[PDB]
């Protein structure tokens, strides 16, 4: 199948610059072009610029020309976006699209799954991933919440799973919160039958890609 | 640039309704209008291209016509996993623009919170800190209030889910963070949940 796999997310300080990789395959890449549209947080999205993979010509929206570079390297199937002299306002996540065979039709057929791009003076900090452990008070007539709280943790995001990815009916991972400290905190939480507590093990991944933090912890009743 | 202009800027219907949206155009684009779907926590998808063509694999419930500045997209028997927002966009003339995106929730039966609460872990304690969580799962509407109480009555802070694709519901997690000490000090620690499903507002609590 067609995957367009995109670079992790990173934070940047103002005045720098950010590299998005785009790694494309199950396509003859040189055969398409590819778009950059970028979103920033709870907004609509906005048409960065095309590259023609064979060849590699540009063209860029009026409002990224100066400070957009996009390139590629056919013998890797890989498109780069490059934006610099970063502002506040850039932060936000960048897609990599592809339409379909020209032979215009520009509507894109494929999407990465986006890089956040943030731009802070603020530095990396992992999280800190602590158990919210079912008891006879998060228990519901045989229905059981548990959970894990990600705190302390900067730029956005962390992606948390139950059992390695097993586990996803009841799950709901929250919104990050901006603590006052500048850091971000979020909870993970999942409901279960009270029945499985002793027999079932849940273990909740937190994956946080900026500062390569992987934490599995296991969460057990009180 | 062209401007495209989507209405309505959110709505909220039924399981089986039929939805339609609006695009226009600031100028004639012919039939260069296509329409995505951006679920929560997904990148968009194409649902519709030039105007009216369906997509290869996207479900026959959803169509599209127009040409020249007016633009519809139609949902014809709504679905829970039809939650999201949507965008047109237009490719007459660069820069692609798109419109502003239309929130389409769906509208369900009234649902209670669960309400939960966690005390903070020994490991969290142990670092100084203490964070107690609230949580009020699967309720609709989305409107909820959370008072915290410490020892029978500033600094919590809330977080909503998107509506749930599954059961059309949105979950609330709570987090009242206090020192290690002023945690030690207090022995009672109870959130207050109020809701519309409520006949009235819900207190779980814990001693610590």
């Amino acid at each position: 199948q067609v995957q367009l796999v995109q670079s992790g997310a990173e934070v940047k300080k103002p005045g720098a610059s950010v590299k998005v990789s785009c790694k494309a395959s199950g396509y003859t890449f040189t055969s398409y072009y590819m778009h950059w549209v970028r979103q920033a947080p709870g907004q609509g999205l906005e048409w960065m610029g095309i590259i023609n993979s064979s060849g590699g010509s540009t063209s860029y929206a009026q409002k990224f020309q100066g400070r957009v570079t996009m390139t590629r390297d056919t013998s890797t199937s890989t498109v780069y976006m490059e934006l610099s002299s970063l502002r506040s306002e850039d932060t936000a996540v960048y897609y990599c699209a592809r339409p379909p065979r020209n032979y215009r039709a520009e509507y894109f057929q494929h999407w990465g799954q986006g890089t956040l791009v943030t731009v802070s003076s603020a530095s990396t900090k992992g999280p800190s991933v602590f158990p919210l452990a079912p008891s006879s008070k998060s228990t519901s007539g045989g229905t059981a919440a548990l959970g894990c709280l990600v705190k302390d943790y900067f730029p956005e995001p962390v992606t948390v799973s139950w059992n390695s990815g097993a586990l996803t009916s009841g799950v709901h991972t929250f919104p990050a919160v901006l603590q006052s400290s500048g850091l971000y905190s979020l909870s993970s939480v999942v409901t279960v039958p009270s029945s499985s507590l002793g027999t079932q093990t849940y273990i909740c991944n937190v994956n946080h890609k900026p500062s390569n933090t992987k934490v599995d912890k296991r969460v057990e009743p009180k | 640039d062209i401007q495209l202009t989507q209405s309505p800027s959110s709505l909220s219907a039924s399981v089986g309704d039929r939805v339609t949206i609006t695009c226009q155009a600031s100028q004639d684009i012919s039939n260069y209008l296509n329409w995505y779907q951006q679920r929560p926590g997904k990148a968009p998808k194409l649902l519709i291209y030039d105007a009216s063509n369906l997509e290869t694999g996207v479900p026959s419930r959803f169509s599209g016509s127009g040409s020249g500045t007016d633009f519809t997209f139609t949902i014809s028997s709504l679905q829970p996993e039809d939650i999201a927002t949507y965008y047109c966009q237009q490719y007459d003339n660069p820069p692609l623009t798109f419109g502003g995106g239309t929130k389409l929730e769906i509208k369900r039966t009234v649902a209670a919170p669960s309400v939960f609460i966690f005390p903070p872990s020994d490991e969290q304690l142990k670092s100084g800190t203490a964070s107690v969580v609230c949580l009020l799962n699967n309720f609709y509407p989305r409107e909820a209030k959370v008072q915290w109480k410490v020892d029978n009555a500033g600094n919590s802070q809330e977080s909503v889910t998107e509506q749930d694709s599954k059961d059309s519901t949105y979950s609330l997690s709570s987090t009242l963070t206090l020192s290690k000490a002023d945690y030690e000090k207090h022995k009672v620690y109870a959130c207050e949940v109020t809701h519309q499903g409520l006949s009235s507002p819900v207190t779980k609590s814990f001693n610590r």
